[PDB]
RNA sequence: UUUGCUACAUCGAUGUCGGCUCUUCCCACCCUGGAGGUGCAGCUGCCUCCAAGGGUAGGGCUGCCCGCCCGUUAAAGGGGAGCGUGAGCUGGGUUUAGACCGUCGCGAGACAGGUCGGACUCUAAGGGUAGGGAGUGCGGACCGCUUGAGGGGAAGGAACCCCUAGUACGAGAGGAACAGGGUUCCGGGGCCUCCAGUUUACCGGUUGUCCGGUAGGGCAAUGCCGGGCAGCCGCGCCCUGAGGGGUAACCGCUGAAAGCAUCUAAGCGGGAACCCCUCCCCUAAAAGAGGCGGUCAGGCGCCGGGGCCUUCCCCUAGAAGAGGGGGUUGAUGGGGUGGGGAUGUAAGCUCCAAGGUUGUAAGACCGAGGAGUUUAGUCCGCCACUCCCAAUCAGGCUCCCCC
RNA sequence: CAGCCUGGGGCCUCGUGAACGCCCUGAGCCGGUGCACAGUCCGGCAUCUCCCUACACCGAGAGAAGACCCCGUGGAGCUUCA
RNA sequence: GCGUCUGAGGGGUAACCCAGGCUAGGGAACUCGGCAAAUUAGCCCCGUAACUUCGGGAGAAGGGGUGCCUAUCGUGGUUUAA
RNA sequence: AUCUAGUCCGGGGCAGGCUGAAGGUGGGGGAAACCCCACUGGAGGGCCGAAUAGGGGUUCUGACGUGCAAUUCGUUCCCUUG
């Protein structure tokens, strides 16, 4: 008689549809957090996963000052390319539309890799001179400054592609005028990961999870399979009833697409930023990926997505604590991942 | 530390320690070595993928 | 009692109606788990237990004065492998318990065989009579 | 939400008990949150008011429902949806035909008494739901980046432990709370470094038989047995703040009606797991159908041209579509060579072999098997380098706006 | 407390080629009205068109002049103290 | 003698269904009910309880052995054959 | 009365194994009656057992249920000298 059991799955994630882009952008950004002009995110590629041995940093942890074993994910992060500067304002209708974009590639930054995504500006249409004075004229009613950046996949051979991905990253820091000066110095340059993050920080990861195709209800929602005889008896991998009513027969479990969803993670700590790839590459290569040869991040725990997945790394928006530098690492598993 | 069947080195964070009712300990680098003592009872002196062959 | 404040939770090794050996000289030899102290669960799931857990047992084999009686016991050994925080996997040869008095002291005066450290840290009175601790 | 009363609807049929599976709601509150009273010292109790955001589990007995009982738990609340749900299952109960017993009947036979056996049909026009593709509109053809009206969420809930503190309180016995930490369990979302499962790729052993023997193979639903990479998976691992505003029950301030008093009437201040924002997921088919950067060469309708798609080589993706890449200005797939792996040390040849057949003897001949050559041979749905081979040929659609 | 693997279907394509539902095509849903549970009526809130797969909750879904129950100065077989 | 129990092709082979293989720790906690599935299994030697209508129970229950190679021994058949 | 029920007349069948009744013979005992053992013998509405040798039709309340079929197919089973 009608015992209690919680519903299967979350009602807040519907629809479970396919993500419409492989690199999503955050909708919301962390507050200023009392800093000086800097970017609030970076872009990386998921490579593989291993495990290290570190000495615990958390002063409240039960294992404080002791050598504990932790899994880690490896994220390859070459420099990105700063493309344009974007200003937002509250327009008529009182919205958050875009004021203008100020592009700068002609002085230095003549790239045809960039034309694999956008058949970008001709020499005839380099009239960006009057886009900049519009920003300075309409200063004092600009609310946000954002920088368009581009990935450089051609620097990652294991990632067999050359056309880039284009996203926009927000600047948080001093005044608006101060942020405009900082955004003009990055324009057309190459932004290393160390200009944004530092070892020991927390981050938020946004990306697309591994796809799995059309699936049933026992994998999509973890419903209970019919017990005994029914394991033998007319079909077991299904739900019994599909609602009571003709009320638009409701939101009950149904089969359909599983995986390849846009999701978000919280409070993923960065343990190391390295350049010497001989300290991270295992014997025989990372299985099904290749070899690391750029700057890489060591992120403890797991990360959504498959190998070679573009990931957006963001400042923590509900941080759990505030770490300091140096989670000392004593061992890194460089053994082969086959066998 | 070293495997109890094949004699090779066990990297940290991998393997298995097996405790017997008399208190003795056995270390295993993989399931292939764990099965070869506890299940199959094969002897290591006849296999030359083992350090005990010679 | 004393080490639960760490990550006291392992592989779910034992259940209701699971059989164990009694690793002490109290008089019992075999038992069956009747209840798991502290567990609270979900629909259709059988309550579970691992090393250093308090359980209620019913003695199925032993001396006439303890046979078919209900006691309190703690799990000291388990067959199913479990991982220590320093990343090592441990495994024992059988599932065993030791029978304790209501206040926590062991009923027997001697413990047979090895004991996991998590059981010795959480239950100091058992560690006082255990000879070998693994 | 029971059981009756009535006989309005259905008798050319609305499948009639219980259980399982899955969804949602009510509040008359069992626990979790707030406030008060007490014959409230503390701990524990009892009672009243607000509040439905979250939870309410495992078993023995009976076809059950109810109920009794076992070990726990923060608590193991009570109801509705055609007593929710048989084009979802089941078939223990019940209401056919067969049969036994007791009572009743002259009998044929009856019971509302017990017992044994007894069938569960259907390929989804329509709606709904879960997902995936095209078209028209906004708005002449395209490439790229965005906002955040609106919509959904439980995305988290709870308990135990540390210190506070053997402190307050109390004769003693006993024995707290706020602030601040940790973990575990239930729910949600993900992942494959470790461990575990699988692994009809692969490697080996071996039984019976067939291919003349050895070697190599066919068959015995991989013939069976052992091991097993990648991948997928859980029994493994990671993440899963709080704050602002508005209030509920109520608690207070100033203050009269009504010289006083008074939290309320005017006028103010506080105050909850509640509601709204912050956070996470879908969002320009939002009709007020948004914003921003760039391309549509040139010459005199024609020449010429830009873009997109199929074809071609593929995988991150994939029921078909779609998605994500490469296309000689190239490492996209294969070959070659190295690396890293799985089995377990190939065939042939040399030596030994319990014995036997010979040979005057010397010697040579058979022999399950052992050792050497030999971390061998076979294999790799992983990685690196290298243009050796192939990404060629061909077809279709749509545009040249502004100036 | 489910996971992985295999044979035959399902899925995509070529050939052959039916049946049941059918006043109508006009069927989104919530509260009502009414022989007392409406696709069509009233009041609202919604709703751009087409196609593919999957699910069977609703259409008091399809299939059979209800076997239960009562009636008819309808039967048939059995019984006996009619 | 047949590939005529007379339709085929494609597919990194989706969900799901009909048949099958394997699963760590636990071992009936499932369910009306151990249903279904698993366990055991041939032959030789030893050994075998209560009960009993003295015939049975009885293959009760339970324990040990089994391949390959190299040689032998014993018993018997048959051949004009003590 | 080509199905089916019973009967009468004339025909055709049941692979392969096991147990071992009465009877018979020879040892060993006791005076005796008679007892024990070994072998031989081959009884019985005895036992195990061939998808498709023949016969049946219990389970899964398995598949099918606009069928291969107006009663079939698969698994698990029952009988087989009367």
């Amino acid at each position: 008689r009608k015992l209690s059991s919680p519903r299967r799955g979350s009602a807040g994630l519907r629809p479970r549809k396919r993500a419409d882009e492989i690199l999503p952008t955050p909708k919301n950004w962390p507050l200023v957090n009392l800093k000086e002009p800097k970017l609030l995110g970076f872009i990386g590629y998921k490579a593989g996963m291993t495990h290290v041995y570190m000495i615990d940093d958390k002063p409240t942890s039960p294992n404080y000052g002791k050598e504990v074993y932790t899994p880690v994910t490896i994220v390859e992060s070459p420099p990105i390319l700063g493309l344009a500067l974007r200003a937002y304002h509250i327009d008529s209708k009182g919205e958050l539309s875009v004021l203008v974009d100020y592009w700068a590639n002609f002085e230095e930054g003549s790239l045809k890799y960039l034309k694999r995504k956008i058949t970008s500006l001709k020499v005839d249409s380099s009239k960006m001179k009057e886009k900049l004075d519009l920003i300075q004229k309409n200063l004092n009613n600009i609310t946000y400054m954002r920088l368009l950046v581009s990935t450089q996949p051609w620097l990652v051979p294991s990632l067999g592609k050359k056309r880039p991905e284009i996203v926009e990253i927000q600047i948080g820091g001093g005044s608006i005028q101060d942020q405009l000066n900082y955004g003009l110095s990055l324009l057309g340059k190459q932004i290393p990961v160390r200009d944004v993050f530092r070892e020991g920080q927390l981050t938020d990861i946004i990306g697309v999870t591994k796809g799995k195709g059309f699936q049933g209800v026992i994998k999509r929602y973890s419903v209970v399979e019919f017990p005994r005889w029914h394991k033998h008896r007319k079909g077991s991998r299904k739900i019994g009833a599909r609602g009571p009513s003709i009320s638009t027969p409701s939101y009950v479990p149904q089969p359909g697409q599983l995986g390849f969803h846009r999701r978000t993670e919280y409070n993923k700590r960065i343990i190391k930023i390295g350049d010497n790839v001989n300290e991270i590459n295992p014997a025989g290569g990372i299985v099904n990926y290749g070899l690391v040869k750029n700057t890489y991040l060591v992120i403890e725990g797991s990360v959504l997505g498959s190998r070679k997945r573009p990931l957006f790394l963001r400042y923590p928006i509900r941080p759990s604590w505030s770490p300091e530098s140096a989670p000392k690492i004593t061992y890194v598993n460089l053994a082969s991942q086959q066998g | 530390r070293q495997c109890s069947f094949c004699g090779k080195d066990i990297l940290p964070g991998t393997g298995l320690m097996y405790v017997r009712n008399d208190g003795s300990l056995l270390w295993f680098c993989s399931s292939k070595c764990r099965k070869s003592m506890l299940k199959l009872h094969r002897d290591p002196k006849k296999l030359k993928w083992t350090k005990s062959y010679l | 009692m004393n080490v639960l404040g760490s990550r006291k939770g392992f592989t779910p090794a034992l259940q209701h109606n699971s059989s164990v050996v009694v690793a002490d000289n109290s008089g019992a030899k075999e038992a069956v788990i009747i209840g798991i102290y502290g567990y609270r669960g979900v629909l259709r799931r059988v309550p579970f237990a691992n090393i250093a857990d308090l359980v209620m047992v019913s003695v199925r084999k032993g001396s006439p004065d303890v046979r078919k009686q209900k006691f309190k016991a703690v799990i000291v050994r388990q067959r199913m492998p479990f991982r220590r925080p320093d990343g090592t996997w441990i495994s024992f040869e059988d599932n065993a318990v030791v029978i304790i008095n209501p206040d926590g002291t062991p009923k027997g005066t001697e413990v047979r065989g090895p004991i996991a450290r998590e059981a010795a840290e959480r239950w100091p009175k058992i560690a006082s009579v255990a000879t070998m601790v693994i």
